[PDB]
């Protein structure tokens, strides 16, 4: 049952993020929105917290490429009803309040009602057979230095931002029965498909942010008190 | 992941070697958080980097591990003193660098090569790097990976059970050696624990592809 | 057969002058028969491989004579500049026209690109890092000047046409506007 | 500057590189 | 065709890598009409005559190309230190010579070899001569040879395109080396330009067989 | 379709010259003359153009040998009317003047009509099995230094200059009608014959002229704008 | 499948109120889904017959109740106002949506004119002699009006979806905006 290879690890369902779906969201309005990169989270900001296996394994390598799934499992009851649109969309990007836009590329609608879980396989178009890592391949900055331009202009590589996104609209609105919460939370979980492929192995973008602590000489170094 | 822990991860750069100690302290462990600079921290003779090769970044997921592991160990000379590299079992401790066993001020006539283990010689003359292999030399099944916090002093026995014995390099004058590590054929990891909570910054030392 | 842009060749015009360039698909889909029907798919799918066929037609009269070369240059972004002369469309695949004799020549274009597809549209919401619907370069060049009798006519035109053998599309989105 | 950088407006298009009208690069 | 870009072409004749740097960077690309001298022009690391070899020649028809590279580095030293070479696949810059990359003021505790890359080492007493295989790490089909303008700034993934990554040379103390390039086993070429507009004045620095 | 070898690129056809022939041109006029030598195009002045696929690739080789094909394309219509003599010379040449020794060597008459092209094979009949390149094998001069004798004597090697020549000659003057241009052009084109042969790998004689930039460092060396 | 604008039921609509309505193919070319892919052989072709289906998605709670009607009258220019009823659209073919369960339903529409073919665009140089763009009428109408509970929602939604089972075009000409 243990992994052997770093596909298997990708393989593993893992939590990304989560939203919420009320009774107030009115039809069309995007509830959930991101670029699919599992090589950076963002590219405008730091992230901490627990990344997903494939994200984590995905940092190891310097290219990607196949098919992510997704699963969207609701957080509610048999009392809650509704629908609700994800898109997977390609090239450009849909305005916020124009769903249209999102309805043109490749959707799949999900009935909320009796079953709280839908499954999501997002296909690989592109333009390249694999994708780079927009993550650096070697940084030696270790002490958090204060960036300049200079910096930038002598780094490792070239950042290709991915305009590649997935959108969850609301189709019909929420409407539950006054005994149960208005508002639902809805987790978005994230995996590498039956051929997702690594290559290109390169210093990990993640690494431990919690209870890192290096090595003294046991028992020498004032271990007998 | 046999075939990514099998490339070599290099743990010390440009290190002194002095004959006036034992020898430098090599612990049988492959690389994972323990050798994982944190910027703040005391300043070891351990590289910064060890932490985000992609083997550390392995090993962090398995805390169990069984077989040999391979040392490629380079000595900064063309001289021909013979420089020892010793194996010591897994006997409890846990220590690195340069160490005088037992707060002695003189081993040439009690060196650690000469006492009855397992040892292999360097003559930087005829080739300044060797590789050797380390056996799985201890009483435990598997080898534990990490700890939560590595300075913890807790019962002093499971304390050791991280490592499965030691490398001891001595020279005869003073020089400085680099060392690598790598899983050998003959090797295992197990108990998955899967990914812990992790940082990043590396998309602010990096323009976009739109200037 | 979709009819492009008429080119005229003139007696000034003098050797490796180039009479017409083409970018495809780029200049057929938003320069060149922006109204054709052939360009519908281009509007929805991001992505595609293209295979073109180019017909050219010549009416030039009997007392006039002269000769044009049409060549193609395969992923020729930011390198037009270079290898672009006569002897360089002698080499590469390419069509010969004789003015008086008014000979047909089509060219057979394959898809060679160093990636995959290639990027139909570019739009606000997508990237700058990549810049789409160039694949080719088509150049039409004066191979030896056009020359008239006495009191004859100084120019004479040429028509092209194109068609797409193998158009496969990829990647589907929302329609928009061609450039 | 360096004068490789960026093309004169007259011949080139709007993203940097020999407009298709111009005819006279050659 | 194949048999003659496998034969050698000597790119840098005699020079200085410093330890103060990360390395000396080497971009993956055939010698062709982007490495060409001319005559008044700032002078670079590169040798002059590599314009006029007959691999470059060559790679000037050919605006394609896919496979491996093979690179012979030798460094003008007898010493025992250790001198790698690391393998940095396709990034998207385009570099070459001694670079501070992300631009700090120290790089042994920080070492690109010991990094998580592919590295290979050089130990001048044993052997100061390598022979190293770059392989074909890239998401695109094809390699681009060569650009009209090679110092004109267009779309950035683009300008990086005529690599497939970089070679990257790190020293402990101050050496000098030699780099020729040559094409792998595994190789081909495509899209054929035909030949550009040329120029020569071979007949003015010789006599005929008349005096 | 692609070429394999060198010789292959020496098959492709290349326009080598062109030369004007006139109704004014009496009988016996040389129309074309040049010394048939793939190594040097001028021994007397610099080159500078878009030489010939067969001639830029002979440039990389020390020798070469076979027979060397020609295509003369006369631009012209079906009411131009003419007769031409494409005349091979060997070891000696013929005066301007006098035809009859152009006459007596190895010949194609070529009656222009409605055929407006004509091919000539050119035999390779030499002292040697190979000739050896007229350019030289190495020439470290890049900044157009000013030659001397001592740099010609200190040279590496001695240009053995070809005397074989290929020439043009009117044997009917051309008469056009009235209606149609009076002169027209004759495009000369070159390539190696069947059994053209290369060997002994040196500098290229030829080198680019137009467009040469070295590269710089990408984007330290000011990209950043 | 393309959708259409969405119907809004409210509890103040009454029986045999029109929620919306739609002369087809005209209605689907220039005022409804106008960017849709389906719509682009249509600027090209003059001619032509349509088989259609159309899907309907209701969303309403629990706790609410009604029924909606929708129907298709074959060949309705000027008889839109006539035999235009819940009783007409009951005889006719037809679907039901009850409003709580929240069914689905598919109308099967043939090619039923009293021509050969139907007009797809007007033009200035077209004749205006023949109104084109119409061969049917669809139409949603309340059969039962929406309730709803106390202090409950007091309208809910329904979407249409088009689709062309057979849409045969005929007579080739220049490409024209639609309408």
């Amino acid at each position: 049952d243990e992994p052997r290879t770093t596909l298997d690890i990708a393989r593993i369902w893992g939590l990304r993020s989560t939203f919420n779906w009320g009774s107030g969201d009115e039809h069309g309005k995007e509830l959930f929105n991101t670029v699919l990169d599992p090589g950076l989270r963002f590219y405008d900001q730091d992230y901490e917290g627990q990344i997903t296996p494939m994200e984590y394994v995905t940092g190891l390598y310097n290219f990607w490429s196949g098919p992510i799934e997704l699963r969207f499992d609701f957080v509610s009851n048999a009392f809650h009803t509704g629908t609700v649109i994800i898109s997977a969309e390609y090239n450009r990007s849909s305005t916020n309040t124009d769903e249209c836009q999102s309805h043109s590329t490749y959707t799949k609608t999900f009935h909320l009602g009796e079953q709280k879980s839908v499954h999501f396989t997002v296909p690989y178009i592109y333009d390249t057979v694999v994708r780079r890592n927009t993550a650096s391949a070697y940084l030696p900055v270790t002490d958090y230095d204060k960036v300049d331009n200079v910096s930038r202009a002598q780094a490792m590589g070239i950042r290709a931002e991915s305009k590649m996104r997935v959108k969850v609209r609301v189709v019909n609105v929420l409407r539950p029965v006054a005994s149960t919460t208005s508002t639902i939370e809805v987790l978005v979980y994230m995996r590498g498909g039956k051929n997702y492929a690594l290559h290109g192995l390169k210093q990990s973008t993640y690494w431990p942010s919690n209870s890192v602590v290096p090595i003294d000489s046991f028992p020498p170094d004032g271990y007998d008190p | 992941i046999k075939d990514i822990l099998r490339r070599p991860v290099l743990l010390f750069n440009h290190v002194e070697l002095d004959p006036d100690y034992t020898g430098f302290f090599i612990p049988i462990m492959p690389p994972s958080r323990m050798m994982q600079y944190k910027s703040g921290d005391k300043e070891t003779s351990f590289q910064r980097l060890i932490g985000r090769t992609p083997q550390a970044a392995i090993m962090n997921l398995f805390r169990f591990w069984r077989g040999s592991l391979r040392y490629t160990i380079i000595i900064h000379s063309t001289d021909g003193h013979p420089i020892y590299v010793t194996h010591v079992p897994h006997t409890g401790n846990r220590v690195y660098g340069l160490m005088k066993v037992n707060n002695l001020h003189e081993y040439t006539k009690v060196p650690i090569f000469g006492c009855g283990l397992t040892t292999e010689m360097i003559i930087p003359s005829v080739n300044p790097s060797i590789c050797v292999e380390v056996p799985f030399d201890t009483e435990n099944n598997w080898a534990v990976t990490f700890d939560e916090d590595a300075q913890r002093n807790y019962s002093w026995r499971d304390k050791g059970d991280t490592v499965t014995g030691h490398l001891v390099v001595t020279p005869v004058v003073s020089v400085y050696m680099s060392v690598w590590v790598e899983a050998g054929d003959d090797f295992e990891v197990s108990n998955f624990y899967g990914p812990p909570s992790v940082k990043t910054n590396d998309w602010n030392y990096a323009f976009s592809d739109e200037h | 057969w979709m009819p492009i842009n008429s080119i005229r060749v003139t007696v000034n015009g003098k050797r490796n002058d180039l009479l017409a360039q083409y970018y495809i698909p780029e200049d057929f889909l938003s320069t060149h028969a922006k109204c054709a029907p052939n360009t519908i798919p281009f509007e929805t799918y991001v992505y595609g491989k293209y295979e073109l066929e180019m017909k050219f037609v010549a009416n030039g009269n009997k007392f006039q004579c002269g000769k044009v070369i049409i060549s193609v240059k395969f992923d020729s972004y930011q390198a037009d500049n270079i290898n672009t002369g006569f002897q360089a469309a002698l080499s590469r695949p390419h069509i010969m026209l004789d003015l008086s004799t008014n000979n047909e020549g089509v060219l057979k274009i394959p898809f060679r690109y160093h990636r995959a597809f290639v990027r139909n549209q570019t739009h606000k919401t997508a990237t700058a890092g990549v810049r789409p619907g160039k694949f080719a370069s088509i150049y039409v060049q004066v191979l030896s000047p056009l020359q008239t009798g006495e009191g004859g006519a100084n120019d004479m035109f040429i028509r092209p046409f194109y068609r797409y053998t193998r158009a496969e599309f990829a990647g589907m989105s929302y329609k928009v506007p061609l450039t | 500057d360096n004068p490789h950088r960026f093309l004169p407006a007259n011949v080139s298009n709007r993203w940097n590189e020999y407009s298709s009208a111009y005819l006279p690069r050659v």
